């Protein structure tokens, strides 16, 4: 056990009363490396968090100060360090570009750009792990975000401000959630001068691939929705504190939207490989673990991240933050610690199941483990209305799902739940990268709660519905126009409705 | 005393003095950066070196940095100026309305109350809500497991029983948020400025005047690290021990959970490298929690009555923390979505409910009897439900229908109406004593009211009232 | 109506003993978890401090 | 040259002292004045000009003091069209008997994964000739693919069946590594290759040979040799892939066998390293260290790596960190089961496990999706009765439940099929079954044109013109 | 003797030795007496805190091996002495709390390896209405 003042270079000097103590608190010598880790001797005057940069050009982040040393996590591979190399403090904390030259760009957990498109313009530079809003200047959930899927929309909504998760098994449509979240803010941001209906978006992957993060920017490119968001990628290949810093890193990029009285939506992708690079980090640096080898302070990583998450009041600018964190849980066990963690620190609930995904459910959301702190109060009254009668019917289904198997034996007041649950499930299926607009989705259900569905042949539910919406989209845009405005469903609308519906029925012939 | 930090590793800081070495537990402010922070003494270590855990965040500190000794732990201000208020850890106000200007200040870590210093006699708390006063009646100096999310009506139960306590006993209150959602705190305060629970008056010259309010506030927020969200009910409960011992009041005291107070406990002794416990706990778990709670009880002068929410991980009650913490609980108050979808309200399942005051002693052999009386009444309405539900409810016998109707007429009963919710709803609050209540139901299930319908009960607070509802009903 | 009848109560017999034997696995289930979540976090400690 | 002295020796691990000019890490050193050639890789930098690496061979029979020499770059192996037809270690050494390697250039086994300015291909499809795969996992062109599986499910059976039914008719290179799996099979998988022409090896009189043609080079890490080895031998074999993929410009195969070895590995000395170890006793370097392979294994604008890796899942455990982590870096995937393999049903592959990112209505059109989807859906139908005839019976089922029961039972038998190198297991011979023969059967048998036909005629066939054929046999043998 | 929650682990590591030594008074002196340790479970999980601030290496739900010892020493000083020793006695009444009626756990197992008897409670019977709850098959003398 010796201190890396006690090796025998040194007190050569020290014994011979050399006093060359002049070399700064900006400068220290390499003393070890390995796996990403470098400890130095010096720099007494470095801060926590603080960059620092290599002789060969890289540079890192001094965490783990200490009496005798300075730890500190490389951006990079341990190749280009060697023992003996000599480090140089940057001065500055850690920090990324805000500003809309970001918008349809990728980046990575730094801001130096990966698109291969030029520079990025940026006026602000903003820090990147920093205090959270406190309680007075938010505001209470009153305002949507029309994540474009019928599901969410009536029973588990998402409201401007809100940390809704998105947890689920691997192969469900996470991803695919998040992208039609994203795809669906086209039509509201194209028909919009002004920068305050609008919804930006924010996209951080980490731990993910190149192949598949290039096919996402390639499907935003196909719909031009990269005009309005922007990726924050943190793969692999990139080291475990850029994988740790991306989330924060994108934090930050919404803050600029969040303070400026506009709107945004992040989407951090496998935030458990954030917790594993923090891991990765922590058990090399000797940090002292807890249980499956997670340090004690995960719970306040994803706090600090998760509560910038915010509606901010009118003398703020009443700008928000929405956040969907997505995680995979390895047999639906969430009672683990990551899991368990997250639920208790977000405002709601999105259960896939894989179950479901094979029976033609897509998206496999379980309404029953899903829920909605919020709930709706997240909701226009187009929606209310027809999403309180949907719970109870699908409750009731639930409650007599078992049946199914056996209903040829029952009796009536019994098969007509199975019937419109069955009716319902059949139509809240939706087509990947195909998201609808609120009121499309209005009348959907009011045709489907309605009862029009009850004596059709189940498979003929997708031609259906298909049908009714270019019938409404060629005919009857008046009445859309009126739900959009007014955001409710009047007794004459939705007399208008149940005519269009009836014309519809008489037009068209179905199986059952 | 002045030292200097020596090392920082996350949330532990290490600092130097030269002479006169600070006590563990006292508070150090470090000097030199904005964003005031304070960092709680735990543990030394040798060459004039300690040990210290930070309440807010370590990024951009420096080594050599300059530290001041307090001279005691974190204190915390006391008074009634901390009626309506907010305040942090460190005491501090995040309500922006102002610093807290109270006379006096009391440290967070204080000695229980002796053998000597404490209450044998027994005594129930008189809340004014029916099925509690009954099937779990509360106590004094007691501390009372309330099992319930939300969509069930527990803010406004919260509400409720302020306001009626602080009405009859005079008592003030206090709500602590250990780890709670910013929005779930700002959403409670509005409630409260709503619900009449705070009053925050605006002056001519800019300033506000918090009158006469009833609950103290003291939120240690999510974003907040290890070492508050785990010294944040300490500041709430010296908040309350004021109250009990100067001003002899018997004050209530709410808890957000008590399992983010272990989660943080547990997490600070990750940090200082203590050796976890079965289940990844802190070996000093049951000390701690008998720490806080042996302060939560009753004495000469007054008294701190405790409602604690829990919550079981994966339904597991043998877990060591609700294994523990049922050990210090007196009572237990579940919620249900089942009874709220009824129109029920509150929400309370008078079944799983429990209590240890319900023996037939501190009550007397009728209340008791009564209460018993509702229990087999009840689930025998239960099993009538999982009978009809398959043979249909024409299979009856009469001696069955009067328990069904009986069962119905006591469960809509017990329901009723809120002070707090009449901005909500319009209908009125109303005040039931125990005595009544039990009247109500020696009635009930004797048979007498079995020519009532059943609508009548849902609404009311006594017979009389139901009564007339019938009456004007039947018009 | 014998048969049907006396099916009606072996169906509710044996839901009451797998309520009966799914309240015991579930005793067991939450033992055993704590069992591994210790036995994990006792190797993963004798592994820190065997450095 | 540098000079070294060892210092200390700890089963795989080395320290080394050198008195000027430390190595870079991950550099190569030699130790002189042992019994066969030992190579250390540097892994860690301690102080006082001290550093730590990975024996390559046996540390058995080294000596403190004994003498080291860098080589000033890491691990170099040979590389070009001489490797072809050719065994090679993890240090590039032929253990063919066959001569040395005259290769006129070597590559670092350590290289940087190609940036994501350099975009993948179109998702071309992969025509394997197994049924179960071309439907309902179609296997891509230019990506990587799975098959997860525990013991004795037809892991390498099913590489050897790809390697028959791709590697011959693929006009391009190939390359195999064979990562801690058994001898047994290496020796099999050579003996192959040589008997079906994918190495053509021709001894001369002077003694020496010609592999000329050869269009196979194969990497071997086995069981016997140490750690450092196991864990090297993966890059070894991907570097002389990129070589291919990068200068030559052709398109490439790579067959990886256990890669779940590399993660085992890792953790035989993490712990000796001084790491401390994570959940389940693996390293906590096991994310960066499995995606900083995988980013290299990706198609670029110069060429393309199929790549094909088996992972060795422990207990049929599919929550184990390594296959979990794994389960990520995939454009296909594979899974495979013993409840399924317990009925006879070879290749056993879950189809309710199974997964593609090639599966999409856009790529494969929707004769394939909704086929693939119905037929998926009548599985878990089918999944979703068993307690039902388990407790009650098939007395109690509708005739519509029946008659998809019937449906998912001759499903099930059809899948199956039998390969060419399981000759010696079954006796049977071996099927091609092409895309549009599997299509139009599995929408044949889910339309309902083969009810009239029974189950066993489907538990060996390529198609429904053997299917019928079987059916005919079994209702003539009955009379 | 009071050792409570409140107070430190030594303390509640203490009484209950406090109190045997107490009862040995009587042992020795001729006089009979009874001790009621109404919590020792409480003093084994006091022990594994000490044990783990100490850094020992924990076992079975991370109690140490000493805990058989701890509960031994303590309670194989009940006995009655002899003619010539006085005649004296000591006897003892140790509480466990279990977690679901749980026996099969590992110190309960521990203190009736120790134990010359058993006195078994249940939670059915005290809810139905039988108390005191104790039970007949299982237990014991």
């Amino acid at each position: 056990k010796i201190s890396p003042s006690e090796m025998s270079r040194l007190l050569e000097e020290r014994i011979a009363g050399w006093k060359t103590q002049t070399s700064t608190e900006e400068v220290g010598r390499v003393v070890s490396v390995g796996d990403g880790i470098a400890r130095l001797f010096g720099l007494e005057g470095v801060q926590a968090g603080e960059l620092v940069e290599f002789q060969n050009g890289m540079t890192g982040m001094a965490l783990n100060l200490e009496t005798d040393n300075v730890g500190v996590v490389i951006f990079g591979d341990d190749r280009s360090v060697l023992e003996g190399d000599s480090v140089k403090r940057t001065g500055r904390i850690v920090d990324v570009p805000i500003g809309p030259g970001l918008l349809g760009r990728v980046v990575d957990a730094l801001g130096n750009p990966i698109d291969g498109k030029g520079p990025i313009p940026a006026k602000e530079r903003r820090r990147v792990e920093l205090k959270a809003p406190g309680i007075i200047p938010r505001k209470s959930v009153h305002e949507p975000m029309m994540t474009g899927l019928k599901c969410v929309d009536a029973l588990v909504p998402v409201g401007r401000g809100q940390r809704e998760l998105i947890i689920g098994d691997r192969q469900t449509g996470k991803t695919a959630v998040a992208v039609d979240a994203i795809i669906n803010q086209k039509e509201i941001n194209d028909s919009t001068d002004d920068e305050s209906k609008k919804l930006y978006c924010i996209y951080v992957a980490v731990g993910q691939k190149r192949s598949t993060v290039a096919q996402i920017v390639k499907a935003l490119e196909q719909r031009d929705a990269m005009k309005y968001t922007t990726v924050v990628a943190a793969t692999a290949s990139e080291a475990a504190p850029l994988q740790f810093l991306a989330p924060y890193s994108g934090c930050a990029m919404g803050e600029w939207f969040r303070d400026s009285g506009r709107h945004c939506v992040i989407i951090y992708d496998d935030l458990s490989k954030q917790a594993t690079a923090y891991r990765q980090m922590s058990l090399l640096l000797r940090r002292p673990p807890g249980r499956e080898a997670y340090p004690g302070d995960v719970f306040y990583l994803h706090s600090r991240l998760l509560e910038r998450a915010a509606k901010m009041g009118d003398k703020s600018g009443g700008g928000s933050l929405t956040a969907l964190p997505v995680i995979e849980t390895q047999a639906g066990d969430v009672s683990a610690y990551i899991p368990t963690n997250v639920i208790s620190i977000t405002d709601g609930q999105i259960f896939l199941e894989t179950e479901l995904f094979y029976k033609g459910i897509r998206p496999a959301i379980n309404v029953g483990l899903s829920v909605s702190r919020v709930g709706s109060a997240a909701q226009v009254k187009a929606m209310k209305q027809v999403a309180g009668t949907m719970k109870l019917e699908l409750a009731q289904y639930r409650e007599v799902a078992a049946f199914a198997q056996f209903g040829s034996d029952l009796d009536a007041s019994t098969r007509q739940l199975l019937t419109r649950g069955t009716a319902l499930t059949e139509l809240l299926k939706q087509r990947q990268y195909s998201p609808m607009k609120n009121s499309v989705q209005v009348c959907v259900l009011y045709c489907g709660v309605k009862g029009y569905l009850d004596p059709l042949d189940p498979k003929e539910i997708s031609r259906f519905e298909s049908l009714f919406i270019d019938y409404i989209n060629a005919n009857h845009q008046d009445i859309l126009k009126t739900i959009e405005t007014e955001k409710e469903l009047s007794e004459k609308t939705e007399a208008k409705l149940r005519a269009a519906v009836d014309e519809f029925v008489a037009m068209n012939e179905f199986k059952k | 005393n002045h030292g200097r930090i020596t090392q920082v590793i996350g949330a532990v800081v290490d600092v130097h003095f030269d002479e006169q070495l600070p006590p563990i537990l006292n508070s150090l402010e470090v000097q030199g950066h904005t964003n005031r922070l304070v960092l709680e003494v735990a543990q030394h270590l040798g060459e004039n070196t300690v040990r210290t855990i930070a309440m807010d965040a370590t990024e951009g500190l420096v080594r050599g940095q300059k530290v001041v000794d307090t001279g005691a732990p974190i204190q915390v201000p006391v008074g009634v100026e901390t009626l309506g208020r907010i305040m942090n850890v460190i005491g501090e106000p995040v309500d922006e309305c102002g610093p807290v200007p109270a006379k006096k200040t009391y440290s967070i870590h204080r000695a229980a109350p002796l053998f000597a210093d404490q209450s044998t006699e027994p005594g129930l708390l008189q809340t004014g809500i029916k099925v509690v006063d009954l099937l779990a009646p509360y106590a004094k100096g007691g501390k009372i497991g309330l099992f319930g999310g939300a969509g069930v009506g527990k803010t406004v139960l919260i509400m409720e029983l302020i306001n009626n306590v602080a009405n009859k006993h005079g008592g003030f209150s206090v709500f602590a948020g250990v780890g709670e959602r910013t929005r779930e705190g700002n959403d409670l305060y509005h409630e409260m400025m709503t619900t009449g629970v705070i009053k925050r008056k605006k002056l001519e010259d800019g300033k506000f005047d918090f009158t006469g309010s009833k609950a103290a506030l003291v939120y240690g927020q999510m974003n907040e690290p290890p070492g508050a969200r785990a010294r944040v009910a300490l500041t709430a409960l010296s908040v309350a021990e004021y109250f009990r011992d100067e001003q002899g009041q018997d004050v209530l005291l709410f808890i957000d959970n008590i399992y983010r107070f272990t989660q943080a406990g547990s997490e600070v002794s990750a940090l200082l490298g203590r050796i976890p416990s079965a289940v990844g706990y802190q070996p000093t778990l049951a000390t701690d929690l008998g720490q806080l709670q042996e302060r939560i009880t009753t004495t000469k002068k007054g008294s701190i009555t405790s409602v604690q929410a829990v919550y079981v991980p994966a339904d597991d009650l043998t877990d060591p923390a609700p294994a523990t913490t049922f050990a210090h609980l007196d009572a237990t108050t579940v919620l249900s979505r089942q009874i709220a979808e009824l129109g029920i309200y509150p929400a309370v399942d008078p079944l799983d409910s429990t209590s240890r005051m319900l023996a037939p002693e501190i009550v007397g052999q009728e209340h008791y009897d009564t209460a018993r009386a509702t229990q087999k009444l009840l689930q025998d309405y239960k099993s009538l439900q999982d009978i009809i539900a398959i043979l249909g409810m024409d299979e009856l016998s009469e001696e069955d229908k009067l328990v069904v109707s009986r069962a119905r007429k006591i469960q809509r009963f017990l329901s009723q109406p809120f002070t707090v919710a009449e901005v909500f709803t319009g209908k009125p609050g109303r005040f039931v004593e125990l005595p009544e209540t039990i009247k109500s139901a020696q009635t009930i299930l004797r048979g007498e009211c079995d020519d009532l319908p059943e609508m009548a009960f849902y609404m009311c607070g006594g017979l009389e009232e139901v009564r007339s509802k019938a009456v004007k009903m039947a018009q | 109506a014998s048969e049907q009848s006396a099916r009606m109560s072996a169906m509710d017999n044996a839901s009451t003993n797998a309520g009966e034997m799914i309240s015991s696995l579930t005793l067991r289930y939450n033992r055993a978890r704590q069992a591994k979540i210790t036995t994990e976090l006792v190797e993963i400690i004798s592994g820190a401090n065997a450095l």
